[PDB]
């Protein structure tokens, strides 16, 4: 006797899926909406390459620690990659003021150009070749940060410096300078003659005065002295006014800077991978349309939403 | 249970008559389910708003309070998105399976309606004809044109016979 | 399809007999659906907890890390609410439409129950009576009081004729 | 033969709605739960008016920049509205310390009243009428912040000031003062006689010392000098103790302040609209019970949840 | 309505014949519902990701902007979790009740299919037999083995008596 | 005439439940997923006890305010509990620098041990027994913070102190010291002889210089003077170098500290309950597997998600 039956598809899929009332339900077809993979590499972000600092910190790179002696132009970048512990940082120990906000400012940069603003030869009444230290070697011989100048007394004098630099460029300028904290009265006269010293710095917004702290400290990189560095953004028609009678670490170079956009500092040990992406993680780039991912929380770019899951599997087919 | 033999679709027919048996898929309702399930997935994907962010660790050792504030925010959103994603998948899976069910039971009903008393509901998804249904008769129930008049009598007689 | 002619409700009946035809809305089940759908909307609205917040931009040019923390927070909640709101609307729309479906198919069923073989399921939502059903007979199927015995035999003998 | 049919409502609505499995489904009735509209105006918030500053910054208003004289009282307010770029701010250039926390403190104020605390006439041994500047004009003529006093040497002397003010009011007092950074030794003796100066300020919590930074700076509003302003909340039975031998910009007026709640600063170019609301945005007030809105993120008040959508439409009726 | 009497399960049968009446729970489908509803609750509980956080008020009187930032974050998450939790409970309650409905209507259907015209759908969940159904007949409908031929004719003739 | 019916369970439960389309629906069984209860007590967190400070602030405890004489010697703790307003804080008025970050650092501590690092009897050329004050009484008699020493001139001299302490322990050391702001020149010579004084503090990272602010201030706890305290973490092989000719509040004791994890400060008026928990709130511990709770927002531990609800009731049974 003739029969017609109504039924549904089946196959040898083992794909399993959970439901709010049932677990481990085998189905015919399924789709995972969790992105689990990455390409293992550091990539450009929307067409622009990161600034990969390698064994230098942002500070060492900026100030020109002579172990970072590699000053190549990258004139723009989309993020900065630093190692967890760069080996080259402040070779001569001390500080960089507002360092984190500076790194944040520099995280993404549309135009960056190193320019000479105050040539070494312009210091006629001070020594410009004796401010070097075993703490900052270059080719094993004592040296110093290459973008600033540690002025020393000449003959037996340090006349009071009064200079100004006008930003005649069309771009903001990032300028840096510093103060040297000497160790005692003898060292102070030995280097600068004048025992009681100061540095004054003025722009249209800046109004700074630095005074050395002549005191006993522990040794770092062989030195008990310290150098405290400071910075400012000198706007296109403004000028910066320096005055000092000692302990002044002067600008030499400075940087034309155009901003446009923000990012952050990525900590990764990886090297450039000659790739492009919309979503970078410190262990590799993500290339996905999926709405969720479980790769890494410290992402830069436009990424899926980070979650704690192994598996987000939607049923598409039937019970099997 | 479901049918290993049906290869060309999601829902369909097994016909058992004189000329031999065989499976055929219902095109229309299979396509309706593929469209719907495809839409579901794309909706769950396409409704996610994605935006540029830069996530790092920019606070120093005397800014641990602020760092903690960031931790609580990050973990917060992770807890929100994890729960919502997990539950969403659980709930929509339930519904997708209920959707298939409902589609199959609607097929069954649109056949039940063409046949009426010319066949017997076996109660296992199958219809036992009270008459002889060749491969063209079978094809006719499949494309919704089965002609009840042709067969009423032969079925009437075979029904009253029991 | 649906009916332009039915104006006094959501679900109902079109009756075609001697005294003329016309539409009548099922009051009770229409009201059920209105109450339910109304509760749904209100629930989606009323369950939202609202609180005072003051949102501005209070951080200066040397507090950009903290400003970034706020940005990630703001954008984060925007992403959460957008996705939830959009998906919530999608899911509850699916359900609302399935709810209407289910309500209509319950009406059809409770009629099918009363009528049995005194009428013929045309398979398009309509019942063709095997007997004569005046405006009080019609009214009776509508309020669930239609009496099957009264008509069995007139229907029993209009059947085997054709 | 008679027929009964079951069916459902239909109409000529074109309203469309999406579903998780279907798009562009025409329905009978529908309801949008996204608030898209606002009244285009700046309103009171729960019955209390904002402080609308117009062409002044909070600093210019507080210090009494003479282009802001206009001192009508609002004795209380629910939020402050500042223009993106108020024209009148620190007429004599410089800073206001902790400015952003001050603005946040003043964002919402329950009682605010200007009172005289140290009358001009009380300075018998210093000049009180010569501290005016072309940087702070009133109708083309040199003037100065109206709530503080730029004291100058008298005869050829600036004796050391030692004064105190006890807060005998029942309310906290917001008090402001400043230090003048002069440009060089000649100007310093010209204005204050004493070359080496300071300001000391003490309360029960405050312990401050200010020292002028005599240095070269760029011109702003015609001036190379600067004025750095500072503030404190003097509690009801506390006293404030000032001491200075120069460069002191002294309180004259101060403000009774009662705090209660918190708010923030709204940036808007709009003016007051003589309306009331629970939810203000910088482009207009929202009046809604809807759970979501897409108007603007920078809301103050109790608002729906902000989202990125055009449309959140719930089906209420049937397929059509 | 429901049955205060039936105590050994969630869904079942009341049988009214000569030997006396009594309730019998359907074991299988009752267990299915208990498992499912139990899984639902556990899924709602177990899918929550919980993590360690330390929540305090560590900011001072000149850090009110940051404190505000923490407030907006805390309140933000409270608003997210409140709405989600409340709506989740509302939606899953709807479904749980519909699930019970669907389970009961599947029982009713599988009986309706066995009985056919040997009994009369009273329309209140009950079937009135057109024949004598002893305690073994009753048991037979319950385990799906009721045999329709055995009774057709005693019914076919008590039916055409009305 | 024989009948079979299909039906379902019912009982005399009054439990009610809402649905998205229906309210106040009575059901057979129901389950509330909102945790509403707590044990009313302060507990250990994952097996480790809190530091319960009672009537002392962290500052008063750390510096050894003599009303904090209750040093039960907790060598580790999981969180700190302070009262809303500890009565005993800086008995001699002033400040503790970076106080909030310090508290955050000390919120959870794996090992904490008070050790003597500079014995009192080591100060041969300065007075060590005269630095006490009615502001810091013990048993009603004048005293002082027990962990630091208020050095005074001896004979009529205060020779310049130059000392260093090397951290020879294997653990970091938390060290604290302070500067005394005297009230006028007479008091200054009376206590320290030298009129113009300073303190210098140096480590491998620290480079500090403190100068007293000799000025008029209001009375607090009977005193117009102030003491500003400062701290550092001295790493295992580093040394700290102090130099001063006056106004120096010297370390005496210090603390070995091992860190490991983070927590925060809990404000509670409650009492230790000899209990353990995963989740502490300031009004009691939570012991629950529920996904939500409404007890309190200021939780420490792994807690359910905090919400504003009375009730989250899932239906488990049928309509009744
Ligand atoms: C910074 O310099 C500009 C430009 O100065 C002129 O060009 C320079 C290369 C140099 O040779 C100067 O001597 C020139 O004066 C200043 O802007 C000019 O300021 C002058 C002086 O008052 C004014 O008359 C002009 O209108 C400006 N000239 C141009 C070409 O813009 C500017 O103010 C200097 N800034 C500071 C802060 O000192
Ligand atoms: C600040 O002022 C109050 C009030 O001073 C009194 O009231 C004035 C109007 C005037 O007549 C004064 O001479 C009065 O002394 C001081 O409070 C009084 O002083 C102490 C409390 O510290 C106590 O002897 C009194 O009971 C207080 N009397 C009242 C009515 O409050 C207060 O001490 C002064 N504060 C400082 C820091 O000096
Ligand atoms: C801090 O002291 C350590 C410990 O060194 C020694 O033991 C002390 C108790 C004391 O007796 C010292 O004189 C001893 O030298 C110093 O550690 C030494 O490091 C230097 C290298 O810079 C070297 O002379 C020793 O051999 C080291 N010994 C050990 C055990 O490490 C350390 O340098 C001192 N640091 C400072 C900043 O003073
Ligand atoms: C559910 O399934 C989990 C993973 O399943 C694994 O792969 C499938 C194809 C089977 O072969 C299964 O046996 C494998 O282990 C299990 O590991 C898990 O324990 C299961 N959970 C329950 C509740 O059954
Ligand atoms: C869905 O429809 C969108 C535009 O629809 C327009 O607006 C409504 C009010 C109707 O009246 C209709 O006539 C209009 O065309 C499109 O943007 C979109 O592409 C459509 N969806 C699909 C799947 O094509
Ligand atoms: C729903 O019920 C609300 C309060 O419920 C009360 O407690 C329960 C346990 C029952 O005893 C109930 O009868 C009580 O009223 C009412 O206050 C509320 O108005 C009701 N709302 C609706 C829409 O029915
Ligand atoms: C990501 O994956 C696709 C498909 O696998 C691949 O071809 C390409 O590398 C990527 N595409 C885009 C658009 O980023
Ligand atoms: C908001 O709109 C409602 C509803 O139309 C109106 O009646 C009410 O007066 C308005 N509320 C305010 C504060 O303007
Ligand atoms: C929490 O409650 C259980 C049982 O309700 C009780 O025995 C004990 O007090 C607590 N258990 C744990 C693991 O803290």
């Amino acid at each position: 006797s003739d029969q017609i039956c109504i039924g549904y598809h089946a196959n040898n899929s083992t794909e399993q899926v959970d439901t709010i009332m049932e677990k481990n339900v085998t189905v015919t077809h399924a789709q995972d909406i969790l992105e689990k993979t990455h390409n293992g590499k550091l990539c450009d972000l929307n067409g622009v390459k990161p600034l990969i600092l390698k064994d230098c910190s942002v500070a060492g790179w900026l100030l020109g620690n002579p172990m970072c002696d590699e000053f190549i132009r990258v004139p723009e970048w989309s993020y900065i990659v630093e190692r967890a512990n760069p080996a080259n940082d402040l070779c001569y120990p001390g500080n960089l003021n507002d360092y984190e906000e500076l790194k944040h400012l520099l995280s993404r940069i549309n135009h960056f150009e190193k320019i000479l603003i105050i040539p070494k030869s312009s210091w006629t009444n001070h020594e410009t070749s004796l401010g070097v230290s075993a703490a900052c070697p270059y080719q094993g011989t004592p040296s110093f940060f290459r973008n600033v100048v540690w002025l020393i007394k000449k003959n037996d004098a340090y006349p009071t410096i009064k200079i100004s630099y006008n930003n005649t460029n069309q771009e903001d300028l990032l300028i840096l300078w510093g103060v040297h904290h000497s160790n005692n009265a003898a060292e102070q006269t030995n280097l600068y003659k004048n025992p009681t010293t100061y540095i004054s710095v003025g722009t249209s917004t800046l109004n700074q005065r630095l005074v050395p702290k002549i005191a006993t400290r522990s040794q770092v990189n062989g030195q008990r002295g310290r150098m405290d560095f400071f910075w400012t953004i000198l706007k296109p028609n403004d000028a910066i006014h320096f005055e000092s009678n000692g302990n002044f670490i002067a600008p030499e170079y400075a940087y034309k800077i155009v901003k446009k956009g923000d990012s952050t500092i990525m900590k990764s040990e990886m090297e450039y991978g000659h790739c492009n992406t919309k979503c970078q993680t410190p262990i590799g780039a993500i290339n996905s349309s999926m709405p969720f991912h479980n790769i890494h929380p410290l992402t830069i770019g436009e990424c899926p939403k980070y979650v704690k899951s192994n598996k987000l599997v939607l049923a598409t087919g039937l019970r099997n | 249970g479901g049918w290993q033999g049906m290869v060309d679709g999601w829902y369909g027919y097994h016909h058992s008559n004189e000329q031999g048996s065989g499976y055929a898929a219902d095109k229309e309702s299979t396509q309706k389910a593929i469209d719907g399930v495809t839409n579901k997935v794309n909706s769950i994907i396409d409704k996610m708003n994605t935006q540029f962010e830069a996530v790092g660790r920019e606070f120093n050792n005397l800014e641990r309070r602020i760092e903690n504030l960031n931790k609580k925010m990050e973990d917060g959103f992770l807890d929100v998105w994890t729960y919502n994603a997990e539950l969403l998948v659980l709930m929509e899976n339930e519904r997708t399976l209920d959707f298939h069910d409902s589609n199959v039971k609607n097929l069954y009903d649109k056949v039940r309606l063409q046949l009426r008393d010319n066949a017997k509901e076996l109660g296992n998804g199958c219809f036992e004809f009270y008459h002889k249904c060749d491969n063209k008769c079978m094809e006719s129930v499949r494309n919704g044109t089965y002609d009840y008049p042709q067969y009423s009598e032969e079925a009437r007689l075979k029904r009253e016979e029991i």
